[PDB]
RNA sequence: GCUUGAGUCUCGUAGAGGGGGGUAGAAUUCCAGGUGUAGCGGUGAAAUGCGUAGAGAUCUGGAGGAAUACCGGUGGCGAAGGCGGCCCCCUGGACGAAGACUGACGCUCAGGUGCGAAAGCGUGGGGAGCAAACAGGAUUAGAUACCCUGGUAGUCCACGCCGUAAACGAUGUCGACUUGGAGGUUGUGCCCUUGAGGCGUGGCUUCCGGAGCUAACGCGUUAAGUCGACCGCCUGGGGAGUA
RNA sequence: GUUUAUUAAAAACACAGCACUGUGCAAACACGAAAGUGGACGUAUACGGUGUGACGCCUGCCCGGUGCCGGAAGGUUAAU
């Protein structure tokens, strides 16, 4: 459900909310919360390393189980919750032995819904299981890249990964990027796609909304003096240069991957 | 409680599991107090065209009167079961008992 | 349309006896039964515009019969629409 | 005609390349040409008959 | 070389050109010849004569295999095809089967518009 | 579709394809989806088939 | 009050009627691989295009989308638009057979409301083929075209809008009467069913024709004949279905 | 809303929104002789860079120059 706000007071004219009546209105589960202090974009040297970060609302981190290690024990979904650290929603689940955990919430998953991790799990959305047991051509999220490590691919909302091949000890995966990547087939993955797709349909509406997600303003390069940015100066508007980063490296085209260690695992780059 | 004609092919390599399955399926019909009128096991019969290539397969004709709910779960049983390829369940055409 | 057992039950409830299956209360009650059943069908589907045309024939025909029975015997009208819960 | 499992009968009413024969050829009153064709198609689904002769 | 002794002559007659491919029963091609590659470019590469000289030239260039039996598989319509198989039993082959394997859709893809000539 | 023959054979004589595929069925599927010209081509084909 | 109009009930029949879900087989395109080699494609002829970085042809495996050959028929169903693989679920109507019931409950309909091809529009998907736009090649005096090679929106799905067509039998709806012939399709009754028959009786439909009508052409028991009820519309061409 | 504390508050900066481009996670990128840290306890519906700057109707032609991306045949081409 996306909702256009009525245009009382500009600022509300262009806002589109993504409301969700099935999220838990209340406090989150406490012993899976911890402190998440905000940095400002600044490393252990104090310096701004990533620009444009700072301010925003106070947030508490929620230990989300990306590993999904409790194998063979069923878990009923207790509720769904808002997580501020992610695009997706998190489901609080209760295992049959009395242990609660937060997982990323897949698409169809509601409250009161059986999920089950492990090798002999049924293939239905929410069940984490190794990709040598998942059929080819299935949408799958929360993919591990090394076995035992935790999910790192397809975690952001509305995002899936399709398994396209099972050649040997490896599964070829069409990442959401468009990139075809080989992953070891012992890597767990959760079935379905992660579930807040309508996240991308919200429009924020004013400047302070960006500000309250912690995104300070972006001064564009051509508005500066030449000492500041390579674009700089010039007696009214004046560009005349090939577009670069603030450190002189070409933006608008120039490929910046250099790994050579993980090039074995890339079957085809994105397009 | 209306009539249905179920046929289904079975993978030839699981032909020895055929009568067991039949029993279970028939048992499910008797779970809903529906009755089964004919029942035929047509043997490993040659296919007119290949499917996953897999030639000659094992056919089972059923002809059951039942309520539609157990027929529906019988259809989903035919969906998930990897043994059975090509089910077909049909019309009332009220209860038959003969050969072909 | 409707089940044989259902039609027989409504003829038994609203007629003078069974075989009095064309009386105005009976026709109205059979149309009413089918209208409600198809409320259930058209809450789903919603783009079955052909079946709905059959439904609006049932609504219109019920209306004609209620108008007849209203201008023949009003006591039968009030008992009838009282019993069927129509008219709102 | 009414039945599709009798593929001897159905195989008479089909050409050498799997195609249904018109009632302009075989007689077969139109009701039974319709039952016939529909039975041929139910049989081709079950691989009792072929769809063609180049499978 | 490799001495296959039975093959298939896939002739692909179209309206503009016939292209004859002699292969084995596994489907691996042993040598081909087109009507357009035998001189007579253009309005003359779609004739029965061009198809028969294409088939004569494809009967040559499979001498290294000792083919004696072959099936014939025919695709497409065309001024070729009929003359084509004639040239094959004018080249010492024992012609065993003649199948016509033209692809017919069961109302599949939409064909192109054309030709208000 | 197939033909074969034993050693008494001289000529192709495969007129199985003047029966089904060649003449009409492939030349028909070379050109446009209408719905409209076939309704009138069949209308005048069945209106021409008259004594 | 009454049953000959209208309707209800019982039993069947035929059907691409509608909506939802699933599945199948051919084919096109793409991807990966084997064989193999100099062209392929295209046209009136050509060229652009693809091709020794290995095309086209051919075989194997996979993906995906759309449409559903043959049956197929001046065949069927639907108020009209329209609806074509097969299967299930939900559902509308029609017709027939005998009998029962209600008892004029009927017909038409301005405003009103609904449905309404295609193209188009909005949001979100999908995207194989085809293809407005567009690009290139030709043709030509020119060629913003026809032809060729590509090709995006679109066509496909969900929901909403639009609200029109040579939306046409260019024929409003309902009812009654008025010579015939040959068919098609779907019921039903009777007779040795002595077979793929004989005799009837309904529903829908096609072709030809009689009287009659018509300016003529033609219509002709499905009327454009002979009447009745109600509605819609017309009043010289253009301007203008425009401001 | 912000800005020249102390002659310029503005049409300038910012902005939501749009697009291009990089980035498959030990991410690109940044600070750092390095270790490490930020990006982010995030994972392409995300993150970085660049331009434009609600919304409405739109965004035409040019790839010769400079850049970028891709190609590998041939020419030239360092250390060795």
């Amino acid at each position: 459900a996306v909702v256009k706000c009525k245009p009382t007071s500009p600022g509300r004219r262009h806002v589109v909310k993504v409301v969700n009546p099935e999220l838990h209105k209340g406090k989150p589960f406490a012993p899976l919360l911890e402190k998440n202090s905000k940095s400002g974009g600044r490393n252990n040297n104090g310096r701004i390393t990533t620009r444009h970060i700072g301010g925003g609302h106070k947030q508490a981190y929620r230990i989300v189980d990306f590993k999904r290690n409790k194998d063979g024990i069923p878990a009923v979904v207790e509720r769904l919750e808002y997580d501020p650290n992610r695009s997706a929603n998190i489901a609080l689940v209760l295992y049959k032995d009395g242990e609660r955990r937060y997982i990323l919430a897949p698409k169809g998953l509601k409250a009161g819904d059986q999920i089950q991790s492990g090798v002999d799990a049924a293939i239905k959305p929410g069940n984490t299981l190794p990709m040598r047991n998942i059929p080819v051509g299935s949408t799958v999220h929360n993919v591990e890249m090394k076995p035992g490590k935790g999910g790192q691919l397809a975690r952001s909302a509305g995002t899936y990964v399709q398994i396209v091949a099972r050649d040997g000890a490896y599964v070829t995966l069409r990442l959401r990027s468009g990139e075809m990547r080989k992953v070891e087939a012992d890597c767990r993955a959760t079935l379905g796609e992660v579930g807040n797709a309508e996240h991308m349909l919200r429009v924020l509406g004013k400047a302070g909304a960006a500000r309250w997600r912690g995104v300070r303003p972006t001064v564009r390069g051509t508005a500066m003096n030449p000492v500041d940015h390579p674009h700089g100066g010039g007696e009214g508007r004046n560009f005349g240069k090939h577009p670069v980063t603030p450190w002189g490296v070409q933006t608008k085209g120039k490929k910046t991957r250099s790994n050579k260690r993980t090039d074995k695992f890339i079957v085809r780059r994105r397009s | 409680m209306r009539h249905y004609e179920i046929v289904f092919m079975v993978h030839p390599d699981q032909s020895e599991q055929v009568p067991g399955m039949i029993e279970r399926y028939t048992a499910a019909i008797t779970g809903a107090e529906g009755k089964i009128h004919r029942l035929e096991d047509w043997g490993r019969r040659q296919l007119a065209y290949p499917i996953n290539k897999l030639h000659k397969a094992h056919y089972v004709l059923m002809n059951v009167e039942a309520p539609q709910e157990v027929i529906d779960e019988l259809e989903t049983t035919f969906r998930f079961n990897d043994a059975v390829i090509r089910s077909m369940v049909m019309r009332t055409k009220h209860a038959v008992t003969e050969a072909s | 349309s409707l089940s044989t057992e259902a039609t027989a039950k409504i003829v038994s409830e609203f007629g003078r006896d069974a075989n009095d299956t064309g009386s105005t209360e009976v026709q109205v009650a059979l149309l009413t039964a089918q209208i409600n059943h198809l409320q259930g069908h058209f809450a789903e589907h919603k783009k079955d515009h052909h079946s709905r045309r059959g439904l609006l024939r049932m609504v219109s025909q019920r209306r004609k019969l209620l108008d007849y029975l209203k201008r023949k015997d009003v006591a039968r009208y009030t008992q009838l629409i009282e019993r069927l819960g129509l008219r709102r | 005609e009414i039945d599709y499992k009798d593929i001897a009968t159905l195989k008479n009413y089909i050409t050498e390349s799997g195609k249904i024969v018109p009632s302009r050829i075989t007689g077969t009153r139109a009701k039974y040409q319709r039952q016939l064709a529909r039975a041929i198609k139910r049989a081709r689904y079950l691989s009792l008959l072929p769809y063609t002769d180049r499978h | 070389r490799k001495q296959v002794s039975d093959g298939v002559a896939h002739i692909h007659a179209s309206f503009n050109n016939t292209i004859v491919t002699i292969t084995d029963r596994q489907g691996n091609a042993l040598g081909w010849a087109t009507a357009g590659g035998s001189g007579f470019r253009g309005s003359r590469k779609s004739t029965p004569f061009a198809a028969q000289v294409a088939a004569e030239r494809c009967a040559d260039a499979v001498k290294e295999y000792g083919i004696k039996n072959l099936e014939v598989m025919v695709k497409g319509p065309g001024p070729g095809r009929e003359s084509t198989i004639r040239a094959l039993n004018a080249a010492g082959f024992r012609i065993t089967n003649i199948t016509d394997v033209t692809p017919i859709p069961h109302n599949g893809c939409r064909p192109p518009k054309k030709r208000r000539v | 579709i197939k033909v074969r023959e034993n050693e008494p054979f001289d000529v192709a004589l495969r007129r199985f394809k003047r029966s089904c595929e060649k003449a009409g069925v492939l030349a028909e599927v070379r050109r446009r989806e209408f719905y409209e010209k076939p309704t009138t081509e069949r209308k005048r084909a069945k209106a021409s088939a008259v004594k």
